[PDB]
RNA sequence: GAAAUUGUUGAAAGGGAAGGGCAUUUGAUCAGACAGGCCAGCAUCAGUUUUGGUGGCAGGAUAAAUCCAUAGGAAUGUAGCUUGCCUCGGUAAGUAUUAUAGCCUGUGGGAAUACUGCCAGCUGGGACUGAGGACUGCGACGUAAGUCAAGGAUGCUGGCAUAAUGGUUAUAUGCCGCCCGUCU
RNA sequence: AAGCUCGUAUCAGUUUUAUGAGAAUAUGUAAGAAGUCCGACAUUUGAAUGAAGAGCUUUUAGUGGGCCAUUUUUGGUAAGCAGAACUGGCGAUGCGGGAUGAACCGAACGUAGAGUUAAGGUGCCGGAAUACACGCUCAUCAGACACCACAAAAGGUGUUAGUUCAUCUAGACAGCCGGACGGUGGCCAUGGAAGUCGGAAUCCGCUAAGGAGUGUGUAACAACUCACCGGCCGAAUGAACUAGCCCUGAAAAUGGAUGGCGCUCAAGCGUGUUACCUAUACUCUACCGUCAGGGUUGAUAUGAUGCCCUGACGAGUAGGCAGG
RNA sequence: GCAGUCAAGCGUUCAUAGCGACAUUGCUUUUUGAUUCUUCGAUGUCGGCUCUUCCUAUCAUACCGAAGCAGAAUUCGGUAAGCGUUGGAUUGUUCACCCACUAAUAGGGAUACCCUACUGAU
RNA sequence: UUUGCUCCACACAAUAUAGAUGGAUACGAAUAAGGCGUCCUUGUGGCGUCGCUGAACCAUAGCAGGCUAGCAACGGUGCACUUGGCGGAAAGGCCUUGGGUGCUUGCUGGCGAAUUGCAAUGUCAUUUUGCGUGGGGAUAAAUCAUUUGUAUACGACUUAGA
């Protein structure tokens, strides 16, 4: 429905918004996500350790050079985990992932923007409770990803502003609720409210 | 699939010196009549040395149950064949009718004993009108007076695919 | 699964079953019609010797002891059942452990005998302590020269569960300070209970108490309450 | 086989009080005050009056209810840390070698040095944790006392020192030297 | 004065392959007819087919049910009564069988509905098709001449009359494709 | 293929009746005029079903290398193994699915359009639902398809559903305390051995219960505990066995795979209900082509191998036939 | 290996129509370390280097548990493959087996200009 | 090497879109919990209220949006100026003062729309570039050749030279 779509990759679930984002994509509404370290898998820290070290010793035997990149970002893993969901060896992937736009954080312009989500891959829906689950953001940290630290501190920056800016449209909403309240019971309103509105 | 009850009665044969032989009936459950006529034939080769054509129906009844609204606690006794060889079974239900309480109960035995309907002889259906005659404890749990609990965490099914709100249960 | 396992033993003993339940369920109701009184004695913390010197004692008397709810089989508690009349009222005031005296000689004979019958057995009275040196098998209360040293297997249990300090030289036992083990006017610990069973102290005043009694020709109850 | 609802209760004295925020639990008392996080085992508590407490799970297996009673478990150790608070007692034993003991504070730090080791020249650390306090045994030869009101810190730490003071490539059957327990109890 | 092969110019494409096949786009290029050729749309009907709503019917235990009346019973015990405390109602028992709630079984009553199946019952939306080429016949409407959904489609209207549709062709794109012949 | 005879014709990789040989399966024959009587008996003339035909004579081309699967049967550990016999698939044979294939499931082909399905599937690659519903399972290599990498025996204080035995408000089990006596330190054994270094035996009184005594351990003794009983608290609980999921059994070495991604109230395993997806297979329709049954020299006109009407069918190497 | 015993279980139902779990007993070239120099048709073509990487079921180097561990060192076992595993003596022959060092001297597997790969360069 | 290079607007040309055709509308944090209004003892406080999908919110009428008339209110909004702020994670945008400038569909009037002939995307946006426009702005390196040699297969890397 819009032009851009701009995701928030927290309390979610790899595979699920992986699968998702793919097909609205190669039907072709332009994504953007972030805080892709919030990120979060089923199954236990070990586990999602076992199965990425399973793929960091595969390279090529003679020359890794050329051999499979082992990339450790959380952004870069969902995007490995989404273009094996896709045709990238074709053009039609290519112009898919042409419009993916991945990044840790929320960088600019996107923090001013809308933060959406997708309800069909979060985890406390599409898990039972009671169960397990791996911190992205951790387990890149624990495979070599060395800039944890910073990502807090800028979300950190942002949090505040954004409370700044909370406080300010809480107050504005309040006074044009405050006004439309005042703006009841009165017959050029009540022919709205018989009219659904 | 959806089950339905049945009256299946049947006859022998109509014999010269041998008219009439006695009468035999079953209670049957089937989604149909006709696998309701081959259970019948099934179970009924095995009481006695007899066969389809050596046999013939008297009659069926399809059976409504008399007090659809009615809960009815349920005790079933079932055997069947496994994997390995046969054993019996002893179980206890809570739910309306025999229809839905036996169709409850093979699904159930398709998951815990990867029971397909072949292989699984329902002995008896029966109702317990009174208490202190059930033994288990996964229906005895349903049953105190002011009984009330909680269905925390429900998971919400949205049709669109994005939405804006972080959403909540309750 | 993920049971604790029962221990299981290879024992040539076995269990009671009810055999026995109705054995003395039957036995009770026998010693009723035959004796003329019914005497309760309350008594929670008794010896084995000591039962066997009364049960010697006193062949006249019968006593017999069993499960308090296998008494009331055995007696009807209420008014509405029982053996015979007028024991409904003893059936109630029987709380803790009882044994039951069947007498056909005298009702002031039985009551006075065991408020003269005092022994001395342990508190479960006065205060004691161990010096700050060798301790023994009395502990000080006896000269240390015939007082032999307590055996060193032992110690660590001292440590423990009596929680006194200690420490192992050579076979000899010895402490650095003392410890008065309990006071006077108090119900003691288990601890002090405990270190008094093994210093094999029964500084406590035993009496075995009554409480009622019965007469059959009469059909009354005898409301006895001393200690 | 789903029990559609099991619980513990804890009941509690009057002078304290507790307070819980989703499953975020602080206790305050006499002794002082104290604070865990629960937010990891998913269960649900509710108050009836002002001494007493029900924990509760609904529609939960048997892990799902394992982790109650261990709750209790945690619970009370938590109010009494704050009632009467606790008690632990070590001595410092050995042979020929005099063990040399001492409470160190570098940067705040509160450090617990150990030397003469069978005579050996390694000093050996061991820090101190938030709340809980050391002291040095009086009338009490080779004796050191603990004091606290948080039983895993205390008892976390009172498994460092017994763990760094350990000894290898040798026979415990002769060698005897080691810092132990003597009991674990309440202050009061 | 052909072909392999080679150069210059013009056009086009190009990241570890190329070439081919089905359809189309872009670009280049091109034949035919208007003095009736090309592309489309609307209505009605025919064939195949898909998908909705609504109507009438028969069945089974002439549904069971619900509902109404009716006898009896019991509790996961309702009122009421009784007891122990006690924040003076609130627990625990004991009573109590409708009482200051009600339920179950059994009998009886008259309907509806679901479920299944039937309609030579109606009615609508959407796609593909337009074959054949004076008439002949089984048919319906009717008093009738004649009319018609009756042995295969016609009518009305619009614009263009040009590279616009289409054809060829390089190329891109989606998908597919194992190198030819021969003995085994 | 060329003739001759039939034409509704003898027939059938087929059933049924009847009856054989050797229980079913399989296997054989009869189911009429070519038969019944000494000129008499026609389609109710002797069961069902189906029939682009059936038979006789002459001649012509190619062919006569086996493999695999089911069954009976012989051997063994059995093979990409051998001894025998029936049937089927291949080879000549495309196509949808099996991720891909010498052998599996489905289905045999003109060119095209529409429709509907098969086997297989519907998280994304990928057209089709992150449909609904009951359960289970959480794997430090989970598992994801029958025969297209399987192992059992068993082990498992992981989870579930069970069966059968047992105990129980006349007080079940957990947990706390006490009791847990004599001849007795039982017999020789010994230097010392007293409930336990040890061999033989192994009982009786009181008993609620207490063995010539499970472990702790003294050189001996001693002391402590449960197994055996009673108390204090009060509701259920224990033992054995079974079977589903799970772990283990169940390992190599260039870096490596449920097909990849990844998935855990699943996108897994077990079951059901509808809906949905698409193959040259099915239906309908136009056209081509052959083949067969029918009509058609007749004036006027042009083709007689021609024209017209109807129907069904179309794969195909070697080889054959006809038109080009 | 063969033959028993013990025998959880199985068998239209079953001891005894019969199998069978785990242990046990039967000597199998000698009861007092006396030895015995037993290599008895090794019928195949690799053998021996330059030299790279991988596996662990580790020979030392790590950290650990238990063992009569008083110590030193040793006996086993566990996680462990990060790093290391030699110089000579003897045969066409790999078969055969010593001396000494070191911490140890573990076992295994894997013409050539032409396009590719590798090492390097605009 | 003729006056080339740039930035302000603007008339015309081309070159194409991985595909605009009302708005990419801002908290964070948990989910066996929380948002919002409010009260006071400022709290892990109380009182009330909400959720069950944004099927919302904001915007929206005029010829693809004209010319005009007023009524009432001091507003909303565009455009270029102007003031002071804020923000570095990939800020390249978000505020705010001042006026100017319009339009107002907040209410009520008048005029015009035809003929594209019943529809045919019925062209409205935005990338890049060029040639011309009339107005400001600034008037350099590198390579080769040569020489060295810290380098050196040839190239290259490093140096020097008005």
């Amino acid at each position: 429905v819009e032009p851009v779509v701009v995701i928030d990759g927290k309390g979610h679930l790899v595979g699920r918004l992986a699968s998702v984002v793919a097909k609205q994509l190669l039907n072709g509404q332009k994504i953007v996500v972030v805080r892709a370290e919030e990120l979060n898998i089923s199954g236990e820290f070990f586990r999602n350790k076992l199965k990425y070290h399973d793929f960091l010793r595969k390279a090529t035997a003679f020359n890794k050079t050329r051999g499979p990149f082992h990339f450790r970002a959380p952004s870069r893993i969902f995007y490995k985990a989404l273009r094996g969901m896709v045709s990238h060896k074709t053009a039609r992937g290519k112009a898919a992932l042409e419009r993916l736009k991945v990044f840790e954080g929320i960088p600019p312009p996107y923090d001013k923007k809308k933060r959406v989500v997708v309800p069909q891959a979060l985890r406390v829906l599409r898990l039972k409770p009671g169960r397990k689950y791996t911190t992205l953001g951790k387990l890149s940290t624990s495979v070599g990803w060395k800039y944890e630290d910073v990502v807090a501190k800028l979300e950190a920056k942002r949090k505040v502003s954004s409370a700044e800016y909370y406080a300010k449209k809480r107050a504005f909403t309040k006074k044009v609720a405050s006004a439309n309240a005042t703006a009841a019971e009165s017959d050029v309103a009540k022919q709205l409210a018989a009219l659904g509105y | 699939a959806h089950f339905k009850e049945y009256q299946v009665i049947g006859r022998r044969l109509p014999t010269e010196s041998v008219p009439e032989p006695k009468l035999f009936r079953m209670r049957i459950f089937a989604s149909n009549e006709v696998i309701a006529k081959s259970r019948y034939w099934y179970f009924l080769q095995k009481l006695h040395k007899v066969k389809k054509a050596s046999g013939e129906i008297v009659s069926i009844n399809q059976i409504n149950e008399a007090h659809p609204t009615k809960v009815k606690n349920f005790g079933v006794w079932v055997r069947y064949d496994s994997r390995s060889g046969t054993h019996n079974m002893y179980k206890e239900i809570r739910d309306v009718s025999r229809v839905a309480a036996v169709e409850t109960l093979y699904q159930d035995m398709a998951a815990r004993h990867r029971a397909r309907f072949r292989s699984i002889h329902i002995l008896k259906v029966a109702e317990i009108e009174k208490t202190a005659d059930v033994k288990r404890q996964y229906v005895k749990q349903f049953l105190t007076k002011d009984l009330k609990f909680p269905l925390p965490h429900r998971v919400q099914k949205s049709t669109k695919t994005f939405s804006y709100k972080r959403p909540s249960t309750f | 699964r993920s049971k604790r396992s029962k221990l299981v033993t290879l024992a040539q003993t076995d269990k009671k079953g009810r055999e026995n339940k109705e054995r003395i369920f039957d036995e009770v109701r026998e010693a009723l019609d035959t004796y003329r009184y019914v005497w309760v004695l309350h008594l929670d913390d008794v010896r084995t010797p000591v039962l066997q010197e009364i049960r010697t004692s006193w062949a006249g008397s019968k006593l017999i002891m069993g499960k308090r709810k296998v008494l009331q089989k055995a007696l009807g508690e209420k008014r509405e059942e029982e053996y015979k009349e007028n024991l409904y009222q003893l059936s109630k005031l029987c709380s803790g452990v009882t044994g039951l005296l069947f007498t056909d000689e005298d009702v002031n004979t039985v009551k006075e005998y065991f408020k003269s019958y005092v022994r001395s057995d342990y508190s479960r009275p006065l205060t004691f302590t161990i010096p700050e040196g060798i301790v023994y098998s009395r502990g000080g209360q006896i000269p240390a020269e015939e007082d032999v040293p307590m055996i060193h297997s032992l110690e660590p249990t001292m440590r423990n569960k009596f929680e006194i300090p200690t420490k192992i030289k050579a076979g000899k036992i010895t402490i650095d300070s003392p410890y008065l083990v309990c006071t006077e006017g108090e119900k003691l610990d288990v601890r002090q209970a405990l270190i008094l069973k093994q210093f094999g102290i029964a500084a406590s005043e035993f009496k075995v108490k009554v409480s009622a009694y019965y007469d059959n020709d009469s059909s009354t109850v005898e409301s006895t309450n001393i200690n | 086989m789903k029990y559609i609802q099991t619980e513990q209760q804890i009941e509690v004295p009057e002078g304290v009080t507790v307070s819980i925020k989703s499953r975020i639990v602080k206790v305050v008392g006499p002794r002082g005050t104290l604070t865990k996080n629960l937010k990891h085992i998913d269960v649900t508590f509710t108050k009836v009056n002002n001494q007493l407490i029900k924990v509760a799970v609904h529609n939960g297996g048997r892990k799902h209810v394992a982790a109650l009673r261990t709750v209790k478990s945690l619970v009370d150790n938590m109010i009494t840390g704050v009632t009467k608070g606790y008690k632990y007692k070590m001595r410092y034993v050995y042979a020929h070698f005099p063990i040399n003991v001492n409470i160190v504070e570098k940067d705040g730090a509160k450090f617990i040095e150990v030397r003469n080791f069978l005579g050996d020249k390694k000093i050996r650390n061991v820090p101190v944790r938030d709340g809980v306090t050391i002291e040095f045994s009086t009338n009490v030869k080779d004796e050191i006392v603990l004091s606290g009101n948080s039983v895993e810190d205390v008892s976390q730490n009172a498994a460092d020192l017994q763990q760094i003071c350990r000894v290898r490539n040798k026979d415990i059957r002769k060698f005897l030297d080691g810092i132990y327990v003597s009991h674990k109890g309440f202050i009061t």
